[PDB]
RNA sequence: GAAAGAAUUAAAUUAAUAUAAUGGUAUAACUGUGCGAUAAUUGUAACACAAACGAGUGAAACAAGUACGUAAGUAUGGCA
RNA sequence: AUUGAAAAAAAUAAUAUAUAUUAUAUAUAUUAAUUAUAAAUUGAAAUAUGUUUAAUUGAAUAUAUUUUAGUAAUAGAUAAAAAUAUGUACAGUAAAAUUGUAAGGAAAACAAUAAUAACUUUCUC
């Protein structure tokens, strides 16, 4: 809500193939237009963002897929295994 | 002005008058910066800090265990010595300065559950010396710093003047940024994992590096900064790049304790220790 | 001689009205050399990165655990150790 | 007026600057404000409690160590001496890494050296 | 769920507004805030996301804490400790916070902010310390009303004065104000708000308005003047406005004589002091005290000596200050005081 | 001559005037002081004309 | 037992003071910051210091107006 | 006030309106704004009106009407880099030397370098 506008003009150069994709991914804010009632106040826009609200910015070549935090050992409840709890401190008894 | 004589009058009560509160001038400023009603509000505790959590869980107990010396008493530092009163000229005399040093040194306490060493602050001093010619280089350096940290840099200016190095006084030259809390922790984690392994012949931080009291430092070249993921992702946008000094400030009594702490966070140490 | 950007009149931030610089940051997933993913907040717009050279594949951080490429390609039929032993007489130096 | 380098510097400066990039102020209703206060205060209390728990635990550990070392001194002097050495250059092992967000492909290495 | 219970706990800890309470405690962020009165403004407004579930969790946490505190509170016997426990239990209650913050503390309605309740009293004290007390202290020190009349003050009660009977207008006097002779022609009204735990039934109070700056030409200095003197006044945390209604003619040790500053005599400080009586043990009911009415004089009045005699402790103070204007002669005439002197403009 | 003398003439047209010294190319010096003829604080302005070191008017409106 | 605050003690006037040198200055007279840009204003100035006269210096107070300050108050150019 | 969502009210402060008093008070209503300001044959966005695709909404594209982009530093009552040298209000403390740190070296920048007894609040055994 309090975050700044994303300065897209810096990270994406004007008239470039990379910028275009980013633009397509994004959706713009509703501008103020004369002779119309905006019952959620008049749009306050600068660098293409509604100042009155939170901004959302949607974004080898491979998707980064993280591994499951629960394990096979955990599922089986194998007490002798070391991979059975990954988020806790295990002690040898 | 009728006079320059400064002289604060004594009072007849023990109530502490906060003068700021009695005014009606700065109503937004009466709120604390932590308070939501202040324009200075910022969400502090946004997500769980990982390095800090690790320190809390694993390291802190281990550090305490390491630093236990049995019946260790306090080691007083070098202090200002008083004069022996063996002459009437000692009577309102200022005390003799410390033995070796001109400035007084702090007492070294035994490490207990309260005063275990931990990370206090990181400072990233970048003074670009080509910016004596080009002011724009200072700006670029500041941006780089901001990118690296996710924290607002502060501009460094030339405090001194010197002819040999073509340096004026009062000229913007690079930038600095004091990281604290979670951003600092993140920056350390990035340094440990991403950047320092990509440095080729990197032995580690020197064991001869540091303050006398809980402060360790090292520096990165312009070659090393291109390994930061924010800089690396747009090498077209970053043609020039500037080195930096990295002052790590710990809550350590002595420097070996600080080194040990940093090692706990996966910092390699190579040189012969003092 | 000295290259500069000449300053305009500074904008007066009133006392109390100063606001903290909350820069626009994305949650970015870093997959390290091995499959360990880590989330970090970052200013550059990239949801996923995978790293090649990290601490998790550097020998200094784990002691217990393309000219050369070109050469290999165009001297592949010969298969270039035995070759070293053949071509290493240590009399002349 | 300005060079391409000058332009790029200006752009870079803008990235850092708060000029026309920041939203409106976060205004709240009085009920909302109260709710926020109660959220924050409770959280702060919880954090304090956690700190005390950890601090208490550390104190307990210290006491146990003290108890041990006195006993060692009483019984076997050589063992006590061995225990109480300067661990100046003690370095944490590089395998004890800072726990990641998600685990690796190979969770645990059974062979080494 | 201790904070929903009102069997033993007072009614004041709840919010009296129903809509506000409903808004506070809902299962989703569906409703809109009662504070925003206007429809369009409500429509415009958007509360921060996820606030409800977290708030509920925080409430549960602090409610549990309060309940735990209460377990101790009832076992406790000594009164100050019990009060402190009660405060600890309820201070983090959202409802009591709402009540205190957003409704008037000066003229508190009993159902909303009850100063009989310890938590609310503590809150009021804290509020006083934050601003009003500091201001009062500053005005006492700067104007030199402390050492000139009565050595020191340890502010305990918040004292506010008013002059309702003279003009007609409603205004609580800010400490160190310049009031006209018309304004201060008839007597003032005090409100002594007490924040410490005190025996309401037994504890009596005295109120003395003193004028240190009336000129004595024999001494070539000034003398004090007891302009208004009340004794043996009964206060209650909510019922605390000292008015001709409350105090009787027996309580008036020196009935109100108005500020009538002389021309060029200067600015005259009128610093009201509020003392609490000495409390005697083994005696049920309010312990009165007799004042020797021939002994104490109004034209010259040792305040410190008087305090020493009757064993008083100054808990509160307030101050205004009057100087000469056209209507002081009229005021004198009304009261039947003499014409009034006129001094030289130069302090030679 | 580095510092010249000037005559500041009262704006309330009394005829009262006060004299002050300034640097040769200093900005136009107007000041509010007491005019005893009128018995109030009024503006004073330079009666004579003179050349000034022309400063560039700093632009708050972000140009180009 | 811990955290935070209020701070206190010690040291310092070696820096800094538009400018010489001396005295003073952290209770800051030094430094930062808001407002301001007014008091680098108008008539009477006693009384002192200094003092051959001519001059010089500090200045209470009275009156008119102004600026800052919640107030107390401070400002009749600059620590001298 | 109309619109969205699913009898009222009880602070401070600000704003609007009214009146009380040789008292810058009170009453009722409401909680705005908060880092902006002219000038862009070229970038980006919205809405409206058309046409084509799978009465419909998405998607594509044309015109019109707007909105944004002039990208520029202080974000802190800033505190010994440089800059407004006289007023006032609020606040703070310098320097040297030492130990370090990428180019950096005697000499550029940044960090660190006296003591917590008692007191208040908070959490806790
Ligand atoms: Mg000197
Ligand atoms: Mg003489
Ligand atoms: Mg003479
Ligand atoms: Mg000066
Ligand atoms: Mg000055």
């Amino acid at each position: 809500r309090l975050m700044w506008t994303f300065p897209a003009y810096f990270y994406f150069k004007k008239g470039t193939v990379a910028e275009h994709k980013f633009l397509s991914l994004q959706k713009g804010p509703i501008s103020k237009k004369n002779g119309i009632w905006f019952p959620r106040g008049i749009p306050d826009i600068k660098h293409g963002r509604e100042r009155s609200t939170k901004q959302e910015v949607k974004l080898v070549n491979r998707p980064v897929i993280p591994n499951d935090r629960i394990t096979e050992a955990d599922r089986s409840n194998d007490m002798k295994s070391l991979e059975r709890q990954l988020s806790r401190t295990l002690y040898l008894l | 002005p009728k006079s320059a004589c400064s002289l604060v009058k004594p009072v007849h009560h023990l109530v502490k008058i906060d003068k700021s509160k009695l005014s009606p001038r700065f109503p937004e400023l009466k709120y604390d910066k932590s308070d939501i009603r202040s324009p200075g509000f910022k969400p502090k505790d946004t997500h769980a800090d990982r390095l800090n959590d690790h320190y809390l869980n694993t390291l802190q107990s281990d550090l305490l265990l390491i630093n236990y010396s049995h019946n260790a008493a306090v080691v007083k530092g070098l202090k200002q010595r008083a004069w022996s009163g063996d002459s009437p000229y000692h009577l309102n005399r200022p005390p003799k300065n410390p033995r070796g040093s001109k400035a007084q040194l702090p007492d070294i306490h035994p490490i207990k559950w309260s005063n275990i060493p931990g990370l206090e602050s990181v400072v990233i001093n970048c003074f670009v010396r080509e910016a004596r010619e080009n002011q724009l280089l200072a700006i670029t350096a500041a941006l780089q710093l901001q990118q690296i940290t996710g924290c607002k840099p502060h501009p460094i200016f030339s405090k001194n003047d010197v002819p040999t190095w073509k340096l004026r006084k009062g000229h913007q030259m690079g930038a600095k940024v004091e990281l604290k809390g979670k951003e600092m922790s993140q920056f350390l984690s990035t340094l440990t994992e991403i950047v320092l392994p990509r440095i080729r012949e990197y032995k580690g931080i020197s064991n001869q590096s540091g303050n006398r009291f809980g402060g360790i430092s090292f520096g990165l070249t312009a070659e090393d900064i291109k390994f930061f993921p924010e800089i690396d992702a747009n090498q077209d946008s970053w043609p020039k790049t500037f080195g930096m000094h990295i002052n790590i400030n710990t809550s350590a009594q002595l420097d070996y304790q600080a080194r040990t702490l940093l090692s706990g966070f996966q910092f390699p140490f190579f040189g012969e220790e003092k | 001689t000295r290259i500069t950007l000449p300053r305009r009149p500074a904008k007066k931030i009133q006392l109390g009205k100063s606001r903290p610089a909350i820069y626009h940051q994305f949650n970015v997933k870093m997959e390290l050399s091995d499959g360990s993913v880590v989330i970090r907040r970052s200013q550059y717009p990239k949801g996923e990165i995978r790293l090649i050279q990290d601490q998790r594949n550097n020998p200094l951080w784990n002691p217990s655990r393309g000219s050369l490429d070109r050469f290999n390609k165009r001297y592949s039929s010969l298969f270039s150790t035995v070759e070293l032993s053949e071509e290493n007489k240590k009399k002349t130096q | 007026s300005l060079s391409p380098l000058a332009q790029r510097v200006v752009t870079q400066l803008s990235v850092m600057s708060a000029s026309r990039k920041q939203p409106k102020l976060l205004k709240l209703a009085r009920e909302d404000l109260i709710k926020h206060q109660t959220i924050e205060k409770c959280w702060s209390i919880y954090q304090q409690q956690q700190r005390e728990r950890r601090n208490l635990q550390l104190e307990l550990q210290y006491k146990s160590i003290e108890r041990s070392m006195n006993l060692l001194q009483e019984l076997s002097p050589r063992l006590f001496e061995a225990a109480n050495a300067s661990e100046k250059g003690k370095r944490f092992p590089m395998e004890m890494k800072v726990p990641t967000d998600f685990p690796p492909n190979t969770l645990w290495h059974y062979n080494f050296r | 769920h201790i904070w929903s219970d009102f069997t033993t706990r007072p009614s004041s800890l709840s919010i009296q507004s129903s809509k506000v309470k409903n808004y506070l405690f809902q299962k989703k962020a569906s409703l809109d805030p009662p504070s925003i009165s206007r429809r369009s403004n409500r429509i415009k407004y958007s509360p921060p996301e996820h606030i409800d579930e977290i708030f509920r969790m925080s409430y549960d946490f602090l409610e549990q804490r309060s309940s735990k505190f209460y377990e101790l509170a009832n076992k406790t016997k000594n009164p100050l400790k019990k009060d402190a426990l009660l405060i600890k239990a309820e201070i983090n209650n959202p409802e009591v916070q709402y009540n205190f913050q957003f409704n008037n503390k000066l003229n508190n309605v009993k159902d909303i902010i009850d100063y009989d309740v310890p938590v609310y009293r503590h809150l009021g004290k804290q509020h006083w310390e934050s601003y009003g007390q500091m201001l009062l202290m500053q005005r006492l020190e700067t104007l030199a009303a402390i050492p000139d009349t009565l050595p020191t003050l340890v502010p305990r009660a918040e004292v506010n004065i008013k002059f309702p009977f003279s003009t007609g207008v409603n205004k609580w006097i800010e400490p160190g104000e310049f009031l006209s002779s018309n304004v201060t022609s008839m007597r003032p009204i005090f409100k002594i708000q007490e924040y410490e735990l005190v025996n309401v039934e037994k504890q009596l109070y005295t109120v003395l308005i003193v004028n240190p700056d009336v000129p004595d030409l024999s001494n070539d200095s000034f003398k004090t003047a007891l302009c208004y003197g009340l004794v043996n006044i009964n206060l209650t945390y909510n019922d605390n406005l000292i008015d001709p209604r409350k105090f009787h003619s027996s309580n008036i040790i020196a009935d109100y004589l108005p500020p009538v500053p002389e021309k060029n005599a200067g600015k005259q400080r009128f610093v009201v002091w509020v003392f609490r009586q000495p409390l005697i043990e083994d005696k049920q009911g309010p312990n009165m005290l007799e004042i020797d009415r021939k002994e104490l004089s109004r034209d010259d009045f040792d305040i410190r000596q008087f305090t020493k005699k009757y064993n008083l402790t100054a808990i509160g103070a307030h101050i205004w200050r009057s100087e000469w204007d056209a209507k002081v002669a009229a005021v004198r005439e009304k009261y039947g005081l003499p014409p009034g002197r006129v001094f030289s403009r130069v302090r030679r | 001559s580095k510092n010249s003398v000037i005559k500041l003439l009262s704006t309330a047209a009394s005829g009262y005037s006060r004299y002050i010294s300034i640097k040769k190319g200093a900005p136009l010096v107007t000041q509010v002081r007491y005019d005893p003829v009128v018995k109030r604080h009024v503006l004073f302005k330079e009666a004579k004309k003179r050349k000034v070191a022309e400063r560039k008017p700093l632009d708050f409106l972000r140009t180009a």
